[PDB]
């Protein structure tokens, strides 16, 4: 029943500002402090800072201050962290939590919201094949898409045997691209169509492309 | 600032094994040193405060121990349930710091396996876009530590590399992948690019020429 | 504040409130001494190096060991905070210790 | 005078407070010289001082090939700090003589 | 219990002196050291507590110092309403204890003065009603303090003596008494008694027989 | 206005108890711990107890433990404390005073309650003459007197020739005998000249027990 809901989920340009809200019960709000904590993206958390809605004081990481406004509203239980100026390494999953101060520990935490800043807009991806040469392997390169995901399948659905998605890399251009491949027996590669189904819904696209074995 | 050295960044253990990370402050805390666990997809949770003190609800296999600037944390016996990153944080004085985090993963009774890797040179059509792309894929290895290197001829190329972090495919091997942007200039004034993983040791390589 | 008690503004029995900041002589010596290294991880400071006379005797120009003179260890009486059960930011108590900190040669 | 909120921060940790010839000797004899500082616990600290550069022989005599060295200490005092109430101690560490030891140069 | 060990028990200075009293603790008591004024017939004052800070209202003539188990109290410029009895009392660990009182004086420069002495056989009266008092009257003497001896002949008298406080007369000077109570059988087996009263090394002998 | 008052003044037999009450007024009377000190003859300072009267929690000196009972009423702010089996040590002033803790200082106090504890009972004195000398003169003077014997309590008043002679009249304090009575002496100082003509009398009144004497002074 101590519980604190977030906001939902942001996607951001360099340069704009996120304000994510901070919704507590179950307790007494305006006695705690609330803080800001952040995880960017594969290790780390890294304090913002707090706010103790009651008074209004605050107190900021030297790093944050100026850039990062944390405000209360005794009326709402509520508390905002608003970050402007942001930058593509601002991207991270923002937390609040409560923290009570004997200790000095964040004992409640909200569920996180994602704040993707990204200079990226929503773009289908192009998709090239990725010609063969008993088995081989064949595929096509999914590149260049904003933002995930894409899906990918062969022949509509009927080819799943030997089938392998790979997880896509993200480029300092924030487009990702990915390759799906398929190993098949080399005999069958004049006679067997191979077919991949590149399925991009944030920007409608659907491709299908023909893999030709080639000059050889 | 108060800056906490936490030991080591990562780790792998068998289900029931005992787990030691350590935490180092750059001065004295006075035992205001907690330990916080995030599992993947979800929020930290608070495990252990005040140096050795269990959060309500938490198992007791987790414990906390130590004095003055030195501190450790231990899984008494390693569940699945546990795979998670574990971070130290001082509440002794502001700003609140943390230590670099320990990702804690489990080994099953699996051998090491060399990865597969296949590597294709850009197509037609993307030389045709005035684009040029390699593309090396990486499968079927275990443990999932891989180091990727690109040539060009026998010279190591530094630009335009983007590899993927390594990630479980659906039998528990890894999978990642490796991508060499290249203008179709560079990708012809050279005779052969080669893509070699290096994985625990042992390197498997892969060369691809225009044609 | 969970699991640890509490202080009333009466303060007794009486309490202090602390506020948290921020050689070859053993060798050369005529009664020799070793140091031991004592560690207490609920003690401030948690660990005090201890002299230990090496004999019951002092030692001679030529290097023997004469029984007419003692080695004795000259002990201090010094302030140590101990963290009591149940451990707690207010379960700290004041103790006074007796350790040598060296030894000196005295005729009996 | 402060006060103690819950919170307690800056930390600070709360003490309670109890209920209650080597010198002469010794081949490096020392003297004790009274410290006395009435805002420190202990107010009161007996510092060492050796007798003479030399040690004492036999027959009592000052030899100047032996030397009387001071053994020193690292102590821990509280001090009241201003504005000098039950709450205003800090923790602080001072070397002193505890006595003095006979040494070959 | 702690024992506070106060010093001087006694001290007489000028108008406009400086006074100094010392309290002795038997442990540390960790500046829990408060100083009370009493006059007399008057209950004790708070004037200093915790060591040396001053109570609401107290003259700044008054302050305090020390540390572990040894404190001072001071008054910077005597003045007559000053006269009083001054206690310390530890308040580090029950029970409260106190030290055993300074009493503080104004000298006055006032002479010795020998005491006269009036020494009363019992009356005939006394004597039908079948007891016998005799009564010593001393009077007029300064410093403020006699002792007092009866002699039957020549032998000190062991019984029967009861002797009052001196206090303090009109003039200045000081008085006191001394009742030796006997059998009216006792008083006529004796030659004679005799009340002898010595101050300041001199002693003044008046005698009475039958 | 932070203040304490005292019942009055108290005389009791050995063996007896006594209770002594401290109204309270000026301040949260259930929020401070309220103390009884008592001073004996002559002597210093001693602490007997202390109550919280809102908790009613206490806290005796052990010498005390048993035999002092201290209580508190919230509804009238007033605290007593009660002594049991007195005996002639128990005579002293009793104060009752207000006991912050944080500091262990007792602020402010009541006025005092004298506690006697005698075995005597009201009674008043024999008065004998106190003759002059016979063996006069030597600066022309001689000493008369009375002797006011075995009275209680406190005070006798003496006069001479009604108030008519005050010149070198001296009262003496009392002494108290072990008895528990007091017994003064009153003397006169008069020229030898006048002892067979002029007429010395002393007028000794004792109230508590309605008793008034003259007492002629002969010289014989």
């Amino acid at each position: 029943q101590v519980k604190l809901v977030q906001s939902g989920a942001e996607v951001k340009k360099p340069g704009a500002s996120v304000k994510v809200s901070c919704k507590a019960s179950g307790y007494t709000f305006s006695s705690y402090w609330i803080a800001w904590v952040r995880q960017a993206p594969g290790q780390g958390l890294e304090w913002i800072g707090e706010i103790l809605p009651g008074s209004g004081s605050t107190n900021y990481a030297q790093k944050f201050q100026g850039r990062a406004t944390m405000t209360a509203d005794t009326s709402t239980s509520t508390v905002y962290m608003e970050l402007s100026s942001l930058r593509s390494e601002d991207t991270a999953v923002y937390y609040c939590a409560r923290f009570p101060y004997y200790y000095g520990n964040w004992d409640v935490w909200g569920q996180g919201t994602t704040v993707t800043v990204s200079s990226a807009s929503t773009k289908g991806p192009s998709v090239f094949p990725l010609a063969p040469s008993g088995t081989a392997a064949l595929g096509c390169l999914v590149k260049d898409y904003f933002p995930e995901p894409v899906t990918v399948s062969w022949n509509s659905g009927a080819l799943t045997s030997g089938v392998h998605t790979f997880p896509a890399v993200l480029q300092s251009s924030g487009l990702y691209s990915l390759s799906s491949v398929v190993t098949v027996p080399s005999s069958s590669l004049g006679t067997q169509t191979y077919i991949c189904n590149v399925n991009h819904k944030p920007s409608n696209t659907k491709v299908d492309k023909r893999v030709e074995p080639k000059s050889c | 600032d108060i800056q906490m050295t936490q030991s080591p960044s990562s780790l792998s253990a068998s289900v029931g094994d005992r787990v030691t990370i350590t935490c180092q402050a750059s001065q004295d805390i006075w035992w205001y040193l907690n330990w916080y666990q995030q599992k993947p997809g979800k929020a930290p949770k608070l495990l252990i405060y005040y140096t050795s003190r269990l959060h309500s609800g938490v198992p007791s296999r987790f414990s906390g121990s130590g004095s003055g600037t030195d501190y450790t944390f231990t899984i008494s016996s390693l569940q699945p349930e546990d795979i998670a990153t574990y971070y130290c944080q001082q509440g002794f004085y502001l700003p609140w710091t943390f230590g670099g985090g320990t990702k804690v993963e489990i080994k099953l009774g699996q051998p090491k396996a060399a990865p597969s890797v296949t590597l294709f040179p850009p197509s037609s059509e993307e030389l045709q876009a005035n684009k040029a792309t390699l593309v090396c894929l990486i499968s079927d290895f275990y443990p999932g530590a891989v180091t990727v290197a690109w040539k060009a001829d026998s010279s190591p190329v530094k630009a335009g590399v983007e590899t993927t972090t390594p990630s479980k495919q659906s039998n528990n091997k890894y999978a990642a992948s490796s991508y060499l942007s290249l203008t179709p200039e560079q990708w012809k004034s050279h005779r052969s690019y080669s893509c070699q993983v290096t994985h625990e040791g042992s390197t498997v390589e892969k060369t691809v020429a225009p044609t | 504040n969970p699991g640890c008690p509490n202080s009333e503004d009466k303060n007794f029995p009486r309490t202090v409130m602390v506020n948290l900041n921020i050689s070859d002589y053993y060798n050369r010596s005529t009664s020799p001494w070793n140091l031991h290294r004592n560690e207490d991880p609920e003690r401030y400071p948690s660990v005090i190096w201890e002299a230990k006379c090496r004999h019951l005797g002092c030692i001679n120009a030529d290097g023997n060991v004469d029984y007419h003179m003692n080695s004795v260890p000259i002990q201090q009486e010094i302030l140590v905070l101990r963290r009591e059960p149940p451990h707690c930011p207010n379960s700290f108590r004041l103790e006074k210790i007796l350790v040598s900190v060296g030894c000196t040669c005295v005729t009996p």
